[PDB]
RNA sequence: GUAAGUUUAGAUUAUAGCCAAAAGAGGGCUCUUCUGGAACGGAAAAAACCUUUAAUAGUGAAUAAUUAACAACA
């Protein structure tokens, strides 16, 4: 037995870290942990993303009614709700996804600008975006980790108080540089789900007054063997519109149906990037 | 020492749900001090593993080590604490799930030599685990045939990427 | 000591630069001692710059306790999620000081090997090189020796 | 460009097939020019740890 | 564009990790002045061995400030020893690509 | 007894949390482990130098095989762009070959007129005009 | 006809110099594939796994052991036998659970 | 052994610089005597500086404030 | 052209070298005398030959040394 306490000090500290790999702590929210203040929170909630918001509307936002049925019971052993804030900010924002997307992409279907807006107020990237910004923190709620159609009212109920506070040209910035950069490095099929795309396509050509495309094999490699590749061109009047690599003929044809698509609704890989130069 | 088998048969879970499947019944039995080695028993411990309890219990009937006929003792006790005292149904619903061997602790004597030397002699010692669950045994192995081979294969070959590039 | 560690990835959190830049330190705690020379340091700190920087970076809530305390500590969470916690025992003022401009520079993403220097998601302009670019094609599209 | 991502990851690294006729020639010369394919350093994407080579048929 | 003193082939919304020190906040946006080419999908131009400051513009943004993890270097000597070790941290910063831009005059 | 030293658990833990990933008693026993941890950290040491010289050489490579299908001989292909004055260094000249097909090939013709003037300029003597291309900008 | 790489493959490469000299521009447009130099696709007789279960197939002994099995694969990919075989425990265990993506 | 080409080369490439080398020591500026005490002020003043700094070895100033700064030490706040 | 040198006070360790290149002396050794060396690059491996002013991070660049050389008549 040495003298001295600070030894037996530091292995305490060494058997807290082993508990916790074996046994993981369950989770809790950040309002029951020490150092919070909810007013200050807030404030900064706003100043960090350089908006202004109006308190009594942005506090209004995150409160949720599974919260209020909690509350009144434990205080049988007044808030208000933000249903009507979710309601108008996720129509402007279907409104104004719309509207970008139809000038960047004019010729694209009306069926494709609804999938990806679909895809871009679905819960995977909503509730993404929401957690990086702080929003479940704030989230008054019954249940925690908040399930993920909770934190995606909330969401927008917020966007809904910045809508009313500074107004429409304000909130089409905040959609931009939040929801609309998600869709870097996203390929057009990625987002929207087409089956039989060489039977869209010949719809599509006779809209335009085009013949029907002949399928050609432009390039071939290692037919015989297990690994085969192949190149297929659609040629229309004798003259190439798209050319497509695959595995087999099937596949490869099919691919080069999707290339030639591309080409028509102008969502190329080489097209001209997306613009936030715009201050206004 | 450390006795911590003996502890795992007193663990309580909480009701289950009726909206859940049936949680199976675990049984933990062992022998503490045996006089013979640990190496040799674990050739018998080896072999039951995975097996149903009637089955192991033949093998070991017609096995002409010593060990076999501790461990089949062991395995009898533990079969009736399991119907007696952990609300197993059937006796034959039962297989191994785990069986090992352990050192114990062990004597030190001499060994005489033929000019005035000698040698240390050990008297070894071991234990016996092992672990009861309900229910049949579980499906045994399936080697991968051709076809499964060849679809691991294309995946590698599609999972290469441009090395030290932009 | 690679082989021995992790590595990762060059990455932003939530493409901080395309549209706005968004500042990822948004709290900081800070412990101190009323009558302990270790403090010093940190006690002089709050009475000069803690008021100054809390204006300049107005993102981050800044929370001062004094409490009778053996090392004066500084905890720096970030939005992503990450946490990270520095001693500040008997440090001077310039020390600290510059210590807090850091983390607030910072990203909460992990300091580990960074395998490249460069990442890009649209690396290709004009089509990525395959083995047929620059090999002409044949008439007929005969292969070599085939008869026809 | 504009293709699928697995498409065009297979497209790069497929593997191609050559003739080469040996009647005359010198054995070293003509081992030049099948090392090289072999090998696969006619690839600007060549690496030591990709496995780019390429069959090579010689009559 | 040639920046502190290596090329990099650039694109929107790159980005680029530069291991030194620069002076700027976070957050500031910056114009790099040494291009050597610009390159679209049909033509390309090339300089002798700069383009002019008319025809291009490229403008990027500070997003972090930070240190690079530790390096151990650890000299070769007879008596090496697991002491004799030292740990080197630079300073870093990373830098977000916005815009190219060009104009006819050529 | 007087004075014991209590610390010494960390000082061997420092040691052996860098032999975990070895093989065998290294990474386990310390009178090994401190062994195999000094001579892996002088090759670290060792390899940061020579990582860079490899990569040059990958860089080379890649070059011959991009500039050869356009029927050029790595030589003839740097050195004729340099007299163009061309400073493009080889790693980005290999990022052009694999990604930038088309703009390669436009400096594979550059770099091949240079070379055809040189030659015409060499076998010509006297007092001929010089090369379109062949014409040096000045600075001061 | 100025440039001096044929045109016929790749792209057609236009080089010309400023006026003032201190600029190189480059015209590279794209080359199509002509008709003539295209064959018929043979509609007339396909999934990649159809193809390698005709390649692999199993004829005698059922199920073969596993040294046939692995000179039959050896042949269809064109690779010694070695690469089959599988590995012990420790070098199962060391192989990282998710490794990280670039894009 | 036989020399290689390259070290045949080398070796020739460096002759030539010294041949060069040769002939721009040929042409002196200034004879013997003009040189004579041309520079003798200059050199004079240099070695001033040195026996300057040789000589002035000295100890260093002690003050009260260093001392009683050790007193800080303890400050609080009451 | 250049920055050292003397005096005063204090203090140990060391007192067997090795190879290359010159000049001698006893006749391959053995002594005496002048010069140089101790790579992480090169000469196949490579203490002693050749290139090389210290030591740091970087996916920049220009160079040094660098085992090879091109059977008759006339
Ligand atoms: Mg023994
Ligand atoms: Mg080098």
């Amino acid at each position: 037995v040495k003298k001295g306490f600070r030894a037996a000090f530091r292995f305490q500290k060494e058997l807290e870290r082993w508990r916790l790999l074996r046994c993981p702590p369950p989770p809790v929210r950040r309002s029951e942990k020490p150092n919070w203040d909810y007013h200050a929170e807030v404030q900064a909630f706003g100043s960090r993303l350089q908006e202004t918001f109006s308190l009594d509307l942005l506090k209004t936002a995150f409160i949720n009614s599974c919260y209020i049925k909690s509350e009144e019971a434990k205080r049988q052993s007044n808030l208000k709700d933000n249903q009507e804030l979710f309601e108008q900010g996720l129509s402007f924002s279907h409104r104004c996804l719309t509207q970008f997307l139809e000038d960047e992409f004019p010729d694209l279907p009306a069926e494709g600008t609804e999938s990806l807006v679909s895809f871009l107020t679905g819960e995977a990237v909503v509730c993404h975006v929401a957690r990086n910004l702080a929003v479940e923190q704030l989230t008054l709620s019954a249940e925690f980790p908040v399930p993920l159609p909770v934190l995606r009212q909330t969401f927008f109920a917020v966007i809904g108080a910045l809508l009313q506070s500074s107004g429409p040209e304000r909130a089409a910035l905040f959609i931009r540089d939040f929801l609309i950069t998600q869709m870097t490095g996203k390929e057009l099929f990625e987002m929207w789900t087409v089956v039989n795309p060489m039977g869209l396509l010949v719809e599509e050509l006779k809209k335009r007054n085009i013949s029907a495309p002949e399928s050609r094999l432009t390039r071939q490699s290692g037919s015989t063997t297990a690994l085969p590749l192949y190149f297929v061109g659609l040629y229309c009047d004798r003259k190439l519109i798209a050319e497509g690599p695959g595995e087999t003929v099937l596949v490869a044809e099919e691919e080069a149906a999707r290339v030639a698509l591309r080409k028509l609704y102008g969502f190329t890989e080489n097209r001209r990037p997306w613009d936030y130069s715009k201050p206004k | 020492i450390s006795r911590k088998w003996e502890k795992k048969n007193k663990i309580v879970y909480p009701p289950q749900l009726p909206g859940e499947p049936r949680r199976p019944a675990e049984i933990y039995h062992c022998r503490r001090q045996i006089k013979y080695s640990k190496d040799k028993m674990w050739y018998l411990a080896k072999m039951i593993r995975g097996m149903s309890i009637d089955q192991a219990l033949a093998q070991l009937e017609f096995n002409d080590k010593k060990g076999a006929q501790i461990i089949k003792e062991v395995l009898l006790e533990a079969q009736d604490m399991a119907v007696r005292d952990h609300n197993v149904e059937f006796r034959s619903n039962l297989h191994i799930a785990e069986s090992t061997s352990g050192r114990g602790q062990c004597l030190k004597r001499i060994r005489y030599h033929g000019r005035g030397r000698f040698g240390i002699m050990e008297k070894v010692y071991c234990h016996y685990f092992v672990k009861l669950v309900e229910g049949p045994p579980p499906p045994p192995e399936v080697p991968k045939t051709a076809v499964d081979h060849a679809k691991d294969y294309i995946q590698q070959l599609r999972s290469r990427t441009i090395i030290h590039t932009l | 000591t690679g082989r021995g560690t992790s590595s990762r990835f060059l990455t932003s959190v939530l493409h901080n630069g395309l549209g706005r830049y968004v500042q990822q330190l948004q709290r900081l705690s800070l412990s101190l001692s009323r009558d302990a020379p270790s403090s010093r340091g940190a006690r002089e700190f709050v009475e000069r710059e803690v008021t100054d920087f809390a204006r300049r970076n107005p993102g981050v809530v800044v929370y001062v306790n004094p409490r009778p305390c053996a090392m004066p500590r500084i905890v720096a969470e970030y939005l992503n999620g990450a946490v990270r916690e520095e001693n500040v025992n008997s440090k001077s003022v310039e020390e600290i000081k510059s210590l807090v401009q850091k983390l607030a520079d910072q990203s909460g993403l992990d300091v580990i090997r960074i395998r490249k220097p460069f990442h890009t998601d649209n690396p290709s302009i004009q089509g990525q090189w395959h083995p047929f670019t620059n090999k002409r094609t044949a008439l007929h599209g005969l292969r070599p020796r085939e008869l026809r | 460009s504009s293709f699928s991502r697995a498409p065009q990851q297979w497209a790069t690294f497929a593997r191609m097939w050559y003739l080469l006729d040996g009647k005359m020639q010198p054995p070293g010369k003509l081992a030049v020019i099948a090392s090289n394919k072999l090998q696969g350093l006619n690839k600007p994407v060549y690496h030591q740890l990709s496995d780019c080579g390429d069959h090579v048929v010689i009559i | 564009v040639h920046f502190a003193s290596h090329q990099w082939k650039v694109t929107a919304e790159d980005l680029i990790l530069i291991e030194n020190e620069l002076d700027i906040k976070c957050g500031e946006r910056i114009r790099l002045e040494k291009v050597l080419l610009v390159g679209a999908d049909n033509f390309t131009l090339l300089g002798k061995p700069l383009l002019r400051k008319e025809l291009v513009r490229v403008e990027a943004t500070v997003i972090e400030k930070t240190e690079s993890w530790p390096k151990i270097n650890m000299k070769f000597r007879k008596r090496k020893n697991f002491r004799k070790k030292k740990i080197i941290v630079n300073p870093q910063t990373i830098l977000r690509i916005n815009t190219i831009e060009i104009a006819p005059r050529l | 007894l007087r004075n014991r030293l209590t610390d010494r658990y960390w000082r061997v833990q420092e040691v052996l949390k860098h032999a975990q990933h070895f093989r065998g008693r290294k990474n386990r026993c310390y009178r090994l482990a401190v062994r195999a941890v000094t001579r892996a950290f002088v090759k670290c040491t060792k390899a940061r130098r020579l990582k860079k010289r490899n990569l040059r050489t990958l860089w080379i490579n890649r070059i011959t095989a991009a500039s050869q299908e356009h029927g050029l001989k790595y030589p003839a292909f740097i050195v004729n762009l340099i007299k163009c004055q061309v400073e493009l260094n080889r790693k980005v000249l290999v990022d052009l070959a694999i990604y930038e097909p088309k703009t390669f090939k436009s400096l594979a013709a550059l770099a091949k007129r240079r070379q055809q003037e040189g030659f015409a300029a060499a076998l010509g003597d006297g007092k001929e005009p010089e090369g379109i291309f062949s014409r040096v900008v000045q600075y001061h | 006809t100025y440039s001096s790489l044929p045109d016929d493959y790749n792209c057609q490469v236009d080089l010309a110099l400023t006026a003032d000299g201190r600029t190189i521009v480059c015209y590279h447009p794209s080359v199509d594939i002509p008709y003539e130099h295209t064959k018929p696709i043979p509609q007339p007789d396909e999934t990649h796994e159809q193809i390698l279960k005709a390649k692999l197939e199993v004829r005698k002994s059922k199920q073969l052991e596993q040294g046939p099995m692995i000179e039959q694969l050896s042949k269809v990919f064109y690779t010694t036998k070695h690469r089959w075989y599988p590995h012990g425990q420790y070098h199962n265990r060391r192989k990282k659970l998710n490794p990280p993506r670039d894009r | 052994r036989t020399v290689s080409f390259q070290a045949k080369e080398s070796m020739i490439r460096r002759l030539e610089v010294e041949a060069e080398n040769h002939y721009w020591l040929s042409m002196p500026y200034m004879t013997a005597e003009q040189e004579c005490g041309h520079a003798a002020e200059r050199r004079a003043q240099a070695f001033e500086a040195i026996k300057a700094a040789a000589t002035s070895k000295f100890p260093k100033h002690r003050y009260i404030a260093d001392q009683l700064d050790h007193l800080n030490i303890s400050k609080k706040w009451s």
